[PDB]
C-alpha cells in the first residue's frame, strides 16, 4: 500500500560482510 | 570388633526435593545491608536429595563423596554419632574418623581397617553400650590427631516429636578439610520432608588432612537382637554455582537467590535486585558447547640426532662456530631436560616447559665453546668482544641457549692452545654471519703487512685452559637452538599421537598447535603448494590443510545468539517468556540437551507454543488474532 | 578490522599466547591486548552517542 | 614437571610462601652408601597439590594382571638413593624446608616482635592493627560481630570496622576531614585583599 | 563501586601492596591500578558532558 | 604542552631511551609513551566534537 513517489524513494536508497560479522555484532530490527 | 549382621532386606532410598537449605557464609568478613554476589560450591535450589529412614530397620550403606556433601539429620535422642571418610577402607589408604559420641569430638587420620559393619548399636539387650568402639580392627600408622569440645547431646531413647534438626556441610579442597554446621530447635511437623524456610550456616572448624577422599559412611548407636527408635537423615551433593546473597543491618544472611535456575532468577541476578518491573530485559548470552576433542600431527616416526650434537667429540672454535640442521624427525626435549648438569638452560620466545607441545618448520643448532666470563654475552642485543666481533644474535631471536661447564674435557694441565678467537675486527658484524679471513690488522697510518710490531697486529688470539684456573675462567660449552614458528608446514616437532577426523560437528580441533573451537567442513578453494593456513579480514585462521591427508578444511564458529526475557511485574504473576534473538526457531530444538548449552535451564525450549517473529521465535506466549494497544 | 593489531604483544591471536608461554608471563600480554580492545570499544560507543 | 613433583610432592600454582634448601653431604652421606631414604617412581596418575600416599601396592604395567611380588611388567613403586662422599656436586643429599601461610583473613596467630602501645580515640592518628596501615579517627562502635569475624567492609571493599587484638571490643574507623578551597578576589588593580571559602 | 576491582593487579587494597613487597616490582601493579582508575574517571567525565 | 610528560617511563625524550636501555625491553616503555600520546589526542578530538 504505497504511492508512486514512495516507490522511487524506496528504490533510490539502498541498505556479505554480515556473514563475517561473527564477532558479536548484530543489528536489531525496528 | 564388630560381628557380621547381614539378614537385611534393603529397600531403595527415598527422594525429596530440598527447598532452600544449604547456604553458608563464604568468608569471615562482616557486611551490613548490601547485596553480594558470590561464586563457590553450593547446593542447587529445588534439588532432589536422598532420604534415609532408620527405625528391625537398618539402612546405612556407603555413599559417594565428591565436591563436598550436605548432610541433614532430623533427630531427637542422639542416634547418629559420627562419620567415616576414606577411599578404600582396607588398611592400605589413609582414612578419617570423626566420632563425637559422648565425651568429646575425636578426629583421627590413620590407616584404619574398618570392618564390614561400622556401628555402635547392637548390644545386649536393647539399650546402648559403648562397646565395639574399636570399629577399626587395626591402626598401623596414624598421622593426625585432634580433640575438641562436643556438641549438644540428649539422654535416653525416644520415638516421636523430633525437635532437633542438625545440618552439616563438608568440603575438602587443596588438602584442607572444612566443616560448617547449624542447629535448629523446635522443628515439629506432622509431615516429613524437611521444613520450609531460610537459615544460614556458620563455619565450625578447619583441618589439613591433605589426603584423597571419595566415599563416606555414617555412624550411629548383643550383636543379634536389637530394637532401635525412629531416625531420619538426608544427603545432598554440592556443585559450583553463583548466588546472590542479601545481608541485613544486623549482619545476618536473610535471603539468597540462585542465578542458574530459571530465566526469572537469571534476570533477578543480572539486575542486582529482588524485584523487576514489567518489561523486556536482555540476559546471559546463548552459546553451544564442544562434544569431543581431536588432534592432528604429521605421520613421522624417526628420531632427531640431538645426542650426536650434545655428545660431540670436538667442538669448533668461536670464530668457526658449527651449524647443523634438524628436520623430518621427532624431537624429544625430556632427555635434554634431565641428563647432564646443564647449568644454564634459558629460552626467549617460548617457555621451555611447553617445548614438547609446539611444531616448528626449521631447527638450527649452533655449537661452540667460550670462556666462563663471557657466557652472559650470548643474550640478544648485548655488547662486549664475543657478542660483537665473533657471534651476535638478532634482537628478535626466538629460541633457546644451553651452556654447561666442561672443565674435565677441554682443560689440560700442560695447556690447551687449540682454541682461537678473533680479537681485532674492523667493524661490527651483522647477525648470524661468520668471519674466517686472516688479514693482519693494519691499525696504523702506514701500509703495513709485516709480521709483528707497532700498529701491525695478528687479530687471532689463543684461549689457554688449565685446571688450576679459578671459577669463571674454565671453558664452557654453548649450544644455541633457533627456529621459527607457525609460518610454514611443520616438519619436526613432538611425539603427541594423532586421532581420527570429524566433520560437521563441534569439536576442539588441534592442527599443529592451532588450538581452537568450531565446526569443520569441506571447502572448495585451491591452495598454493607453499601455503598451509588461510586467513581472513580479521586475521583469524579459517582455512587449514590436514597434515596426514591433503585435504582443505574450513572452520566456522559455534552457533550463538542473544536472549531476552519478557516479564510482567514481580508484584504480579511470575510467569515469563523467552525470546531467542535473531535465529531460526528450528535450531533450538536441536540444541536441547544437557551439558551442551551455556544456560543450564532448558525447560522452556520444550515448553509452550512457539511463534516465529521477524526477530527470532518467542517461546512461552500464545498468538491471539485481535489487535490491542502495544504494552 | 581494528582487532588485527598486536597492541604490543607477541601475536594478535589469543590462543598462541597461552600455548607458547607460561601463565605468569602470558598475563602481561593478554592484559595489554584486553586493555587495547576495551579502549577501542569505548571509542566506538562514544562516537555512537554523538 | 618431573618425577618428584608429579609423583611425590607438588605445590599449587598460587603458592604463597618460602622455600629454603641447603646441602648436607657432611651428615647423610655414608662411606658404603646410604639406602635409608626412599622415593616413589611408579604411579598411575598425577596427584593433586599437597597430597600424600603411603600404599605400596603392586604396580601393573601390561594388560596381564600383576600380583604376588615384583617381576616382569610388575614393578615395585619405590626406590632408594645412594650417598657416598665421592659423588660429584649435584648428587649429595639436599635438605629442603617449605614454609606456607595465608595472609590477613583471620585473627592473628604469629608475627614479629614489634611492641604494642596505648590506644587513642576521637583523634586523627596513624593506626596499625596487625599490619593494617592506614589513617583516620577511631570511635566506639555498636555493631555486633560474630566470634569468628574480625574485619568489616563497606560497598567499596575497604575496611571500616576492626577488632582490637588485645581487648576484644569493636572500633569504627572514619576518614579525616577534607574539602576544597576557593578564593574570592576583586581585580588585581583594585586591591590585594582576598577571602577564603572552605567548601 | 568501580574501585573494588583488581584490574589485573594482586589486590584492590593499596596499602597491602606496599607493606608486602619491596620498591622494585610493586610499582608495576600500582601502575596498573592507577591506569584503570584514571580511565574510569575519564569515562565518567565524558558521560557528564553528554 | 601535554607531550612533555614521561607517562611513567624513564624519560620523556624519545631518542635517549634507546641508547640507555637494551633493545630487549625498551619496546615496553616506548609503547607506554605511544599509548599516552594516543590517549591525549583522542581526548582532544572528543572535546572538539562536542
Ligand atoms: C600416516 O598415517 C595416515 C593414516 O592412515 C596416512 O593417511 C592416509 O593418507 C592417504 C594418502 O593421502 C589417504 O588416502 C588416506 O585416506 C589417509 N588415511 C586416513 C585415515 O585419512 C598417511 O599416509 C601416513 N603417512 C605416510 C607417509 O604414509
Ligand atoms: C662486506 O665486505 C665489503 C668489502 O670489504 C665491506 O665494504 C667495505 O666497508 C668498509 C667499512 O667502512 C668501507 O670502509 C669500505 O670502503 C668498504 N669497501 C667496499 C668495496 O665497499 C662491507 O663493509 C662488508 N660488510 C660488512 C657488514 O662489514
Ligand atoms: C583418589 O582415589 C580414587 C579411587 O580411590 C582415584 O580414582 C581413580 O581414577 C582413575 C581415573 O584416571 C581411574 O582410572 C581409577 O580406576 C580410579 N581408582 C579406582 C580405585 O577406581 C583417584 O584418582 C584418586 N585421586 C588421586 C589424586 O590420585
Ligand atoms: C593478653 O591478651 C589476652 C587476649 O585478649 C587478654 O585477655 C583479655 O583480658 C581482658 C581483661 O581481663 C578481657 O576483658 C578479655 O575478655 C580477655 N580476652 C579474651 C579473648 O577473653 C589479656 O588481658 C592480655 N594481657 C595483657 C597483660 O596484656
Ligand atoms: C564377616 O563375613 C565376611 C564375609 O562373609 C568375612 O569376610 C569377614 O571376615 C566376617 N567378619 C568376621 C568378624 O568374622
Ligand atoms: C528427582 O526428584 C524428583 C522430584 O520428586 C523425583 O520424582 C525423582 O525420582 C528424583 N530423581 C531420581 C533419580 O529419583
Ligand atoms: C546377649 O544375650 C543373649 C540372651 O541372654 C545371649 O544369648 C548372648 O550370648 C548375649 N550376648 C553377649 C555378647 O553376651
Ligand atoms: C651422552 O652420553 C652419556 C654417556 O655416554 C649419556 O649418559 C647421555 O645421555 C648422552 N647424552 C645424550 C643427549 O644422549
Ligand atoms: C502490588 O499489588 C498489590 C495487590 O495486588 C497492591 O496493593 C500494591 O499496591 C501493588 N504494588 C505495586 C508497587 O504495584
Ligand atoms: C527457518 O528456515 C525455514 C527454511 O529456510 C523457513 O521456511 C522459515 O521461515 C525460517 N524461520 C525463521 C523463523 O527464520
Ligand atoms: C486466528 O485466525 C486464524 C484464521 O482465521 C484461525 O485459523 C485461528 O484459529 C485463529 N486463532 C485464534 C486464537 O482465534
Ligand atoms: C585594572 O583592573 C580593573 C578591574 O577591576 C580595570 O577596570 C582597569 O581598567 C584596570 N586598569 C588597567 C589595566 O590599567
Amino acid at each position: 500500500k504505497r504511492s508512486f513517489i514512495e516507490d522511487l524513494l524506496f528504490n533510490k536508497v539502498t541498505l556479505l560482510i554480515c556473514a563475517q560479522k561473527f564477532k558479536g555484532l548484530t543489528v536489531l530490527p525496528p | 570388633q564388630c560381628v557380621n549382621l547381614t539378614t537385611r532386606t534393603q529397600l531403595p532410598p527415598a527422594y525429596t526435593n530440598s527447598f532452600t537449605r544449604g547456604v553458608y557464609y563464604p568468608d569471615k568478613v562482616f557486611r551490613s545491608s548490601v547485596l553480594h554476589s558470590t561464586q563457590d560450591l553450593f547446593l542447587p535450589f529445588f534439588s532432589n536429595v536422598t532420604w534415609f529412614h532408620v527405625i528391625k530397620r537398618f539402612d546405612n550403606p556407603v555413599l559417594p563423596f565428591n565436591d563436598g556433601v550436605y548432610f541433614a539429620s532430623i533427630e531427637k535422642s542422639n542416634i547418629i554419632r559420627g562419620w567415616i571418610f576414606g577411599t578404600t577402607l582396607d588398611s592400605k589408604t589413609q582414612s578419617l574418623l570423626i566420632v563425637n559420641n559422648a565425651t568429646n569430638v575425636v578426629i583421627k587420620v590413620c590407616e584404619f581397617q574398618f570392618c564390614n559393619d561400622p556401628f555402635l548399636d547392637h548390644k545386649n539387650n536393647k539399650s546402648w553400650m559403648e562397646s565395639e568402639f574399636r570399629v577399626y580392627s587395626s591402626a598401623n600408622n596414624c598421622t593426625f590427631e585432634y580433640v575438641s569440645q562436643p556438641f549438644l547431646m540428649d539422654l535416653e531413647g525416644k520415638q516421636g516429636n523430633f525437635k532437633n534438626l542438625r545440618e552439616f556441610v563438608f568440603k575438602n579442597i587443596d588438602g584442607y578439610f572444612k566443616i560448617y554446621s547449624k542447629h535448629t530447635p523446635i522443628i515439629v511437623r506432622e509431615p516429613e520432608d524437611l521444613p520450609q524456610g531460610f537459615s544460614a550456616l556458620e563455619p565450625l572448624v578447619d583441618l589439613p588432612i591433605g589426603i584423597n577422599i571419595t566415599r563416606f559412611q555414617t555412624l550411629l548407636a548383643s550383636s543379634s537382637g536389637w530394637t532401635a527408635g525412629a531416625a531420619a537423615y538426608y544427603v545432598g551433593y554440592l556443585q559450583p554455582r553463583t548466588f546472590l546473597l542479601k545481608y541485613n543491618e544486623n549482619g545476618t544472611i536473610t535471603d539468597a537467590v540462585d542465578c542458574a535456575l530459571d530465566p526469572l532468577s537469571e534476570t533477578k541476578c543480572t539486575l542486582k535486585s529482588f524485584t523487576v518491573e514489567k518489561g523486556i530485559y536482555q540476559t546471559s548470552n546463548f552459546r553451544v558447547q564442544p562434544t569431543e576433542s581431536i588432534v592432528r600431527f604429521p605421520n613421522i616416526t624417526n628420531l632427531c640426532p640431538f645426542d650426536e650434537v650434545f655428545n660431540a667429540t670436538r667442538f669448533a672454535s668461536v670464530y668457526a662456530w658449527n651449524r647443523k640442521r634438524i628436520s623430518n624427525c621427532v624431537a624429544d626435549y625430556s632427555v635434554l631436560y634431565n641428563l647432564a648438569p646443564f647449568f644454564t638452560f634459558k629460552c626467549y620466545g617460548v617457555s621451555p616447559t611447553k617445548l614438547n607441545d609446539l611444531c616448528f618448520t626449521n631447527v638450527y643448532a649452533d655449537s661452540f665453546v667460550i670462556r666462563g666470563d663471557e657466557v652472559r654475552q650470548i643474550a640478544p642485543g648485548q655488547t662486549g668482544k664475543i657478542a660483537d666481533y665473533n657471534y651476535k644474535l638478532p634482537d628478535d631471536f626466538t629460541g633457546c641457549v644451553i651452556a654447561w661447564n666442561s672443565n674435565k674435557l677441554d682443560s689440560k694441565v700442560s695447556g690447551n692452545y687449540n682454541y682461537l678467537y678473533r680479537l681485532f675486527r674492523k667493524s661490527n658484524l651483522k647477525p648470524f654471519e661468520r668471519d674466517i679471513s686472516t688479514e693482519i690488522y693494519q691499525a696504523g697510518n702506514k701500509p703495513c703487512n709485516g709480521v709483528a710490531g707497532f700498529n701491525c697486529y695478528f687479530p687471532l688470539r689463543s684461549y689457554s685452559f688449565r685446571p688450576t684456573y679459578g671459577v669463571g675462567h674454565q671453558p664452557y660449552r654453548v649450544v644455541v637452538l633457533s627456529f621459527e614458528l607457525l609460518h610454514a608446514p611443520a616438519t619436526v616437532c613432538g611425539p603427541k599421537k594423532s586421532t581420527n577426523l570429524v566433520k560437521n560437528k563441534c569439536v576442539n580441533f588441534n592442527f599443529n598447535g592451532l588450538k581452537g573451537t568450531g565446526v569443520l567442513t569441506e571447502s572448495n578453494k585451491k591452495f598454493l603448494p607453499f601455503q598451509q593456513f588461510g586467513r581472513d579480514i580479521a586475521d583469524t585462521t579459517d582455512a587449514v590443510r590436514d597434515p596426514q591427508t591433503l585435504e582443505i578444511l574450513d572452520i566456522t564458529p559455534c552457533s550463538f545468539g542473544g536472549v531476552s526475557v519478557i516479564t510482567p511485574g514481580t508484584n504480579t504473576s511470575n510467569q515469563v517468556a523467552v525470546l531467542y534473538q535473531g535465529v531460526n526457531c528450528t535450531e533450538v530444538p536441536v540444541a536441547i540437551h544437557a551439558d551442551q548449552l551455556t544456560p543450564t535451564w532448558r525447560v522452556y525450549s520444550t515448553g509452550s507454543n512457539v511463534f516465529q517473529t521477524r526477530a527470532g521465535c518467542l517461546i512461552g506466549a500464545e498468538y491471539v488474532n485481535n489487535s490491542y494497544e502495544c504494552d | 578490522k581494528q582487532l588485527s593489531s598486536k597492541f604490543g604483544a607477541i601475536s594478535s591471536v589469543l590462543n598462541d599466547i597461552f600455548s607458547r608461554l607460561d601463565k605468569v608471563e602470558a598475563e602481561v600480554q593478554i592484559d595489554r591486548l584486553i586493555t587495547g580492545r576495551l579502549q577501542s570499544l569505548q571509542t566506538y560507543v562514544t562516537q555512537q552517542l554523538i
